[PDB]
């Protein structure tokens, strides 16, 4: 790719080994450690109003 | 009835009472604020 | 021996009913104006 | 001071200045590998435009073939 | 009556009064504050200023 | 350990004087407290 | 150690182990208004 | 209740106390630092009605 | 009744009853955690109707 | 390793054991109230 | 003052100076992997306009 | 009620008080500031 | 163990009069404090 | 170690601690004026 | 009153005092340089 | 130890006029902060 | 090592650590008038 | 007053005032290089 | 390690370079106040 | 001052020191070397307004 | 060693440390005519 754009937090992955989806993803299915796998969605205090 | 008190140490049968009443009161307190929702309603009334 | 020998301990024991007793009607007058203020029952 | 009377001074030092030699190393790695204070870099940048609120987990591709170099 | 407090320690019994009328003192201030609603309004008023 | 009997009075009347006087300082202060802002 | 000794340790003991409750007490009861678990 | 400390040694009784007790403090307060709805770190400014809570 | 402890050191009777009352008292609450109904840490503040319930027949 | 001590211990131990199981007790009562597993 | 006769003052210290720089480092690592206060970036940030 | 001062280090007891006198002026002195809304209204006027 | 009866009574004096001291000058700071931006 | 030496060691001991304290929540109440967390 | 130092080293008395008076200093002057906005407004007015 | 009564005593007034000084001139720098720019 | 050698060592410790500490203060300003991080 | 300095040679004290001044002048010279706006004109002037 | 009659001619030395060094101070501050008030 | 050559071996003092200073002097050179700004040996005859800048 | 030996290897030691010191702010300065880094 000529030019690369950064990605939202929640489609990023927390864990940066690059087998990681098919050694231990693929055979666990517990439903919190699916959820640590990826960053949060973020805001800002001005944009929640407080 | 009396004797029942022999041989024991009158500062931990104080301890374990209070230690009794402690926690049973909380409970009790808990219990007594669900039942008669007080803090919700003075406070909701207070926090319009 | 060890603790309270017997007069004492009968001491004890009257301190002891005493403050039950009084922990009792501080309770009942304290259930009582609850139960004008909002009875449970 | 009576400490040195409970610490011999030769291995407190010794401890001493090994603890402030990996703090400044770290402190300056740390530096040196985030986009706002990478000085050897972009040292020459003036404050207004030294990079501001750039952590982005994913800054950069992952994923690439080596570069020619 | 006193015999309770014989063969005790004066300062520990004032250090341990102290931790346990510190510690409901400031449980029940943060109980009062949510009941009363106090700081709340008067930090609305003198920010609306 | 310590505290002989006669410490054990003096103390005693010293532990309930005060007991007393934080009593009738808490009491003034909920009184004032119910006038701003009663609970009921 | 002689139970004078052991005494005087377990006042100083149970005076701490009360003021740590306490502390803790106050904590739970201050994130309990911040953000209650139940 | 003293004489406890005379069938366990104080010292070991103290450390091995506070041990435990560090580890669970740690332990407690990663596992709400790990969840979506105490992270208080990202979120701590939420209030009570903003903040996550779990699928029904 | 209290002659068990002439067979039994009570000193090493009651390290192991904390060890393991400690080490159940972890794995219940562990176990707790990890399942869907009492995740009390995420969904402790819904009602006892509104919490999960496992698939039925 | 008297048999009065070990009276003593005896009363000591299994009060600590009653009330244990009567503090958990009142634990399990409360979530019971709280999320009944049943 | 008396329970340095029953712990040793000196391993007690260095047990100390070792988990409080720990514990240190810990915390600073942790809000620095955060990104609300990721502040060698996000520092000049005002509250406003951190992340939450 | 002098009493309760003996067997205790009077520097001690000076550390303790400065301690206690200094985290509750800490604690209540932001608890002022964020009563009274200073000094936020003083410093929005000086900075306009 | 430090401060015997005698430094003791008098230890307590100081103290006395110094958290006298330290009220009176509290009291006139919340007075002043009431008089600027007044809480409740 | 003697009882006087206790107590020489516990003065600065606890004033050290008790200043540390004191420092460790100047440091808090400035990153509080920076950046709440609540 | 000065029975307080009795005991204390005078050098270790004044090196703790000097410690805390430059801390407060250079913690309030930083409060004060907010409140008051002195050296912004005057590098605004030389600087431009 | 050190700083015997007399060295004490001497010790004291030279800490009481020094913290007298001390607090005038810091007054006087914070009379004129407050006729440069008012804080309240 | 005797109480006059920890006084003598004391000195000269004190000494070369408030110079080197704010030394590093004279860095951090500098550091702060060219990039500042808050 | 002037007793202060006994038991303490008057070279160490030296050294630390030292120490002290330098770095007190640098960061204050650096602190009115920022608000006077000098040599940054007078270099603009010069540099032009 | 200074005695009583070295702490006092110290004491003296000291106090007369603190005056020198604030007098030089004084009238380095009125020349840059003539030059660029900060106020 | 120089007492403190009683306290520490003047020999191993020299040793250590050197061992750290050519540590040091090597490292300084290589992440020079692995920069891209300052990697004299293919870039160096580059004028200074020439020479690579981090992004802006 | 003894007490004047140490003195003439402080000496040495103190005027190498300044020399070498001294030699690398003349090739900072020449490694800043080429390249500056600020
Ligand atoms: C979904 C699950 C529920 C819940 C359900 C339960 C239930 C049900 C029970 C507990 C119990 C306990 N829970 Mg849980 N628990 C929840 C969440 C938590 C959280 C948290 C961070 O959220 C924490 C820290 C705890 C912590 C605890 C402990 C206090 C306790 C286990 C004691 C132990 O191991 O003793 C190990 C060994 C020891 C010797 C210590 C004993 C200490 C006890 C508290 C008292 C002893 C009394 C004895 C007579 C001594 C008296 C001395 C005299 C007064 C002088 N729970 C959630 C909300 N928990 C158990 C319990 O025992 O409760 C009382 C229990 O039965
Ligand atoms: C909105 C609230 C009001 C106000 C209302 C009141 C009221 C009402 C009262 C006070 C009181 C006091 N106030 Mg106030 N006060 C205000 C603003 C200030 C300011 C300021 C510059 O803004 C200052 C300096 C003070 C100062 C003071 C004290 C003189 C006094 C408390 C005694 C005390 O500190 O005990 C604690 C003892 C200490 C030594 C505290 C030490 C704390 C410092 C911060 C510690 C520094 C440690 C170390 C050096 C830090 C280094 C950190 C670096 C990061 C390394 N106030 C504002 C305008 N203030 C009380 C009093 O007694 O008045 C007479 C009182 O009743
Ligand atoms: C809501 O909860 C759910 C679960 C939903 C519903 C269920 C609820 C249930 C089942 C509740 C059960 C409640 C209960 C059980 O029976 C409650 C039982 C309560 C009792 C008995 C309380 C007793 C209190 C006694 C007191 C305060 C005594 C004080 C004594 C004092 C002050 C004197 C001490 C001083 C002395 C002696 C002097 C020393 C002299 C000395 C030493 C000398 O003289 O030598
Ligand atoms: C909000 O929701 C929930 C929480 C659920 C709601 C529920 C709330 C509940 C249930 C609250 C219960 C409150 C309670 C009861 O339990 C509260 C009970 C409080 C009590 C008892 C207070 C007592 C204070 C006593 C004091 C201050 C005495 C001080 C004495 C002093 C100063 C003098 C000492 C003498 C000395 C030093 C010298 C003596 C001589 C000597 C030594 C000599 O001569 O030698
Ligand atoms: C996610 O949820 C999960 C996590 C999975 C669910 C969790 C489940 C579990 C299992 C929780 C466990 C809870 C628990 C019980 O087991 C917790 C147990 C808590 C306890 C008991 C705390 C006690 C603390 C006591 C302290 C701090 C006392 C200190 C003592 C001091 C300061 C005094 C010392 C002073 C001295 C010595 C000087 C005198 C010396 C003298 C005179 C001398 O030396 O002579
Ligand atoms: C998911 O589901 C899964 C989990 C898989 C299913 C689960 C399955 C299983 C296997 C459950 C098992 C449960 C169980 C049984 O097996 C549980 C057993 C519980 C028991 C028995 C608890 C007993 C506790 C007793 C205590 C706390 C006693 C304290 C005593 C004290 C305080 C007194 C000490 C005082 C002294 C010493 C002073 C005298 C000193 C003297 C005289 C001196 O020293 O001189
Ligand atoms: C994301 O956040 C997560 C991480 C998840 C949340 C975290 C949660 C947790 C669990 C936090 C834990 C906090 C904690 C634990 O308890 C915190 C505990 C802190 C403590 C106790 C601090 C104590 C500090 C004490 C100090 C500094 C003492 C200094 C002493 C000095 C200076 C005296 C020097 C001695 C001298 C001079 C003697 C001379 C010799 C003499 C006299 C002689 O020789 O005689
Ligand atoms: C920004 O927001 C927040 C932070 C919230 C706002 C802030 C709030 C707060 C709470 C502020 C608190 C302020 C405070 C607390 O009280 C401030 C307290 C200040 C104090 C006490 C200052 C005292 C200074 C004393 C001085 C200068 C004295 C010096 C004396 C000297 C030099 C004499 C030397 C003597 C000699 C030489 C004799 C030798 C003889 C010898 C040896 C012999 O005789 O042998
Ligand atoms: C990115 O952010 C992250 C990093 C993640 C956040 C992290 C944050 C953390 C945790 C920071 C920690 C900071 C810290 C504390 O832990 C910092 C502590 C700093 C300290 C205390 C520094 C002290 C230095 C002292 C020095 C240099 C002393 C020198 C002494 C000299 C030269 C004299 C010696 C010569 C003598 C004596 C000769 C006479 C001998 C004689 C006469 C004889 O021998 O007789
Ligand atoms: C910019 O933003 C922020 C930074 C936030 C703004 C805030 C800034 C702040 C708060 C600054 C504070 C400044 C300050 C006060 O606190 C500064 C205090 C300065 C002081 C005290 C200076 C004192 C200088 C003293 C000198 C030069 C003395 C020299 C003596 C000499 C030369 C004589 C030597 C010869 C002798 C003795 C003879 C030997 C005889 C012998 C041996 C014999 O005879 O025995
Ligand atoms: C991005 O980059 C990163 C790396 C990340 C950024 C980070 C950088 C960091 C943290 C840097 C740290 C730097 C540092 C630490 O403090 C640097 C410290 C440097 C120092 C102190 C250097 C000292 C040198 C001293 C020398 C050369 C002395 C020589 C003395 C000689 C030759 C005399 C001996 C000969 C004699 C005596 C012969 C007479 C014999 C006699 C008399 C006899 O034998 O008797
Ligand atoms: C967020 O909102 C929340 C927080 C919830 C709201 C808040 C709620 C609450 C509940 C707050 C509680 C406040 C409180 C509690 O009572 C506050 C209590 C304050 C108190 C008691 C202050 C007392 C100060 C005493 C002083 C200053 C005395 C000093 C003594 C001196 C100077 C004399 C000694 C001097 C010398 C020289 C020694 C001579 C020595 C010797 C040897 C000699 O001479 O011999
Ligand atoms: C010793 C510790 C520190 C003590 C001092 C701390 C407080 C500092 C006091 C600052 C006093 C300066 O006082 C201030 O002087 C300036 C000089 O420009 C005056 O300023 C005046 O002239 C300037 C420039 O000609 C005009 O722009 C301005 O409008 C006018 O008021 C201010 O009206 C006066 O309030």
């Amino acid at each position: 790719g000529s030019s690369y754009t950064v990605p939202a937090p929640e489609h990023t992955r927390r864990m940066r080994g690059i087998m990681i989806q098919s050694t231990l993803w693929s055979i666990d299915g517990k439903r919190s450690a699916r959820e640590r796998r990826h960053y949060r969605p973020q805001t800002t205090g001005a944009a929640l109003g407080q | 009835m009396h004797r029942i008190w022999q041989g024991m140490d009158p500062q931990i049968i104080m301890s374990g009472l209070g230690f009794f009443l402690a926690g049973l009161a909380l409970i009790i307190h808990m219990w007594a604020y669900s039942i008669t929702g007080w803090p919700k309603y003075k406070k909701a009334q207070y926090n319009a | 021996k060890g603790g309270m020998t017997e007069d004492e301990a009968r001491r004890f024991h009257g301190y002891f009913v005493t403050g039950t007793l009084g922990y009792i009607i501080v309770a009942a007058v304290a259930h009582f104006l609850a139960w004008q203020w909002r009875p449970w029952f | 001071h009576r400490i040195w009377l409970m610490f011999d001074p030769r291995r407190v030092m010794v401890a001493m200045v090994g603890f402030l030699a990996v703090l400044a190393l770290v402190i300056h790695f740390i530096l040196l590998s985030s986009q706002r204070y990478s000085w050897i870099e972009n040292g020459t940048l003036s404050a207004a435009q030294a990079p501001v609120g750039a952590s982005a987990p994913a800054a950069a591709a992952e994923m690439s073939p080596l570069p020619p170099g």
